[PDB]
């Protein structure tokens, strides 16, 4: 319910964004949290309120939520911070906890 | 500011002492509303 | 914070999948425990949840019917029971601590950096 | 006038609208001055009227400040009878 | 300060300029806003 995009560039250096739209009901009245995975290994979070990060997290990850879409962003792209992303969000009209389908950061 | 979660105001009340504190409560009124009625208790039903 | 899932590894289709996660130094009765699961190469979708006080429970709409999730504070194991598995319907399976609970509000979902505790999951197949 | 949005707006629980967080210019030490203040207030001493709020009571009465120094606390009161009585 | 006109400036009467129909800003419930009132006050109670 809420969108992701389909995948994701981007180059050392350059901010690199990831982007969720979805609705009043899901991201405009409750909080985002994002998601980091690499296949084969259980997804951790990034974010656990719309802008708050784990201590464990560095400064290289951070987001915003404005209306009923929300943003990450990737200060620069390392070897290593390639991955597939996700966001998550309750969604009221739904009455469950919804994921977006993700992107894959190459 | 709230530091921490929001949380609600709220009041604890032991279930089996209210209990117990009604029915002694019912049982004197009985007392003077008759042996066999039935005495029903509900929340306010109205004003400020 | 420990999370270890165990299950079933491969459940003959109709057949009932029943898994159990134990967690460690994080008070069973203190956090919201739920469900996720993600086929390889697909997406995340969240099963449901318990309120590690109460026992109440919250399930997906598409999978409610043949959902049960219920807990044990006793040994601090949560567990998922589900009902008229497909090979469509398989997955990894994850636990994770989802929020924390407060016994004044039985629908509190608060939000907390706690919920990076997940385990590592378990491959199901159908 | 008030300017309020809800406190927590995002937070799920049973107090989702309950605090508001209202912006005012209210004013200070100088009177030729104002000092905008950012508050929050519980739902019940706000009503409609960012969003446009005002206090509750000032469509009824003044309102007056209790001193923070003064304790609330119930203290025994007795009663004692004048001579002759 | 009072912004006035005579009230019923064109009546035939000895009271003639007596009342007159005064306008002012005054304020309101809210200390950010003000109410225009009309009304009306004998000629022994405004001075010019
Ligand atoms: C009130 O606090 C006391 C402290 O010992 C506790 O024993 C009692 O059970 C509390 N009341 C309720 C209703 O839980
Ligand atoms: C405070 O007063 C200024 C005056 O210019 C006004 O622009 C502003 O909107 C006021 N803010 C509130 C919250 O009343
Ligand atoms: C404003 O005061 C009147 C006085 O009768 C009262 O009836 C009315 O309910 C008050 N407004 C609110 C919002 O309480
Ligand atoms: C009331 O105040 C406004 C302020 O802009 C002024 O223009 C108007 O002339 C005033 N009217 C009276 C009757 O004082």
């Amino acid at each position: 319910v809420l969108t992701q995009p389909p995948s994701v560039s981007g180059a050392p250096g350059q901010r690199v964004t990831i982007s969720c739209s979805g609705s009043s009901s899901n991201i405009g009245g409750y909080h985002v949290q994002w998601y980091q995975q690499l296949p084969g290994t259980a997804p951790k979070l990034l974010i656990y309120e719309s802008n708050k990060r784990p201590s464990g997290i560095s400064d290289r990850f951070s987001a915003s939520q404005f209306g009923t879409s929300a943003s990450l962003t990737i200060t620069g792209l390392q070897s290593e911070d390639e991955a597939d992303y996700y966001c998550q969000s309750y969604d009221s009209s739904v009455s469950a906890q919804v994921f977006g389908g993700g992107t894959r950061l190459t | 500011d709230v530091l921490g979660h929001v949380r609600m105001a709220h009041c604890n009340i032991s279930k089996a002492t209210w209990n117990e504190t009604l029915g002694k409560v019912v049982k004197q009124l009985r007392k003077h509303f008759g042996n066999n009625t039935i005495i029903r208790f509900a929340q306010s039903s109205g004003g400020d | 914070v420990q999370l270890q899932e165990s299950g079933p590894g491969l459940v003959k289709p109709s057949e009932t999948l029943s898994l159990t996660c134990a967690v460690s130094g994080a008070s069973f009765s203190s956090f919201w425990w739920d469900w996720i699961r993600q086929p390889p190469g697909r997406g995340l979708e969240w099963i449901g949840d318990i309120n590690g006080n109460s026992g109440s429970t919250n399930y997906n709409p598409s999978l409610k019917s043949r959902v049960t999730i219920s807990k044990d504070a006793s040994k601090s194991q949560f567990s998922l029971k589900l009902t008229s598995v497909t090979a469509a319907d398989t997955a990894v399976y994850y636990c994770a601590l989802q929020s924390v609970t407060y016994y004044e509000d039985d629908s509190g979902h608060y939000e907390t950096e706690m919920a990076k505790f997940w385990g590592q999951g378990v491959l199901v197949t159908v | 006038t008030l300017q309020c949005t809800n406190y927590a707006p995002k937070l799920r629980s049973m107090m989702r609208g309950e605090i508001k967080n209202c912006s005012f210019n209210m004013t200070t030490e100088l009177r030729d001055k104002k000092q905008k203040v950012y508050s929050l207030f519980y739902r019940l001493d706000v009503v409609q009227i960012n969003k446009e709020y005002r206090l509750i009571n000032c469509n009824t009465s003044a309102i007056t400040q209790a001193c923070p120094k003064v304790s609330f606390e119930p203290i025994p009161i007795h009663y004692c009878a004048p001579a002759g009585f």
